[PDB]
């Protein structure tokens, strides 16, 4: 329904799904095809 | 927290005459009619 972007999905998978799946019976290693949301502080050297 | 997510452990026992299977079935039914984003699970003796 184009409400969530590519990285919006990745954040939900990382935060809500990945941990629960990684502790599931028989699961070895879990590789996220994306990245969990961090607080990005994009610095501007002109203003800085 | 239970399995990484925030939780609250609730204890109880089947009423006189009724079995644990019948009691647990109603807790599931009542838990289904809770607010959006509120799930449940069984642990300890209720897991086994």
């Amino acid at each position: 329904d184009g409400t969530m972007t590519q990285e919006d999905i990745s954040d939900y998978v990382a935060a809500n799904m990945k941990d629960a799946i990684s502790r599931t019976s028989g699961v070895g290693d879990v590789q996220l095809f994306g990245s969990q949301y961090a607080m990005r502080i994009w610095m501007n050297p002109n203003e800085l | 927290r239970y399995n990484g997510l925030p939780s609250m452990e609730i204890l109880g026992q089947a009423a006189p005459g009724k079995s644990t299977g019948e009691a647990m079935e109603l807790m599931e039914q009542l838990a289904s009619k809770l607010p959006t984003g509120v799930g449940y699970d069984w642990t300890g003796m209720s897991y086994q």
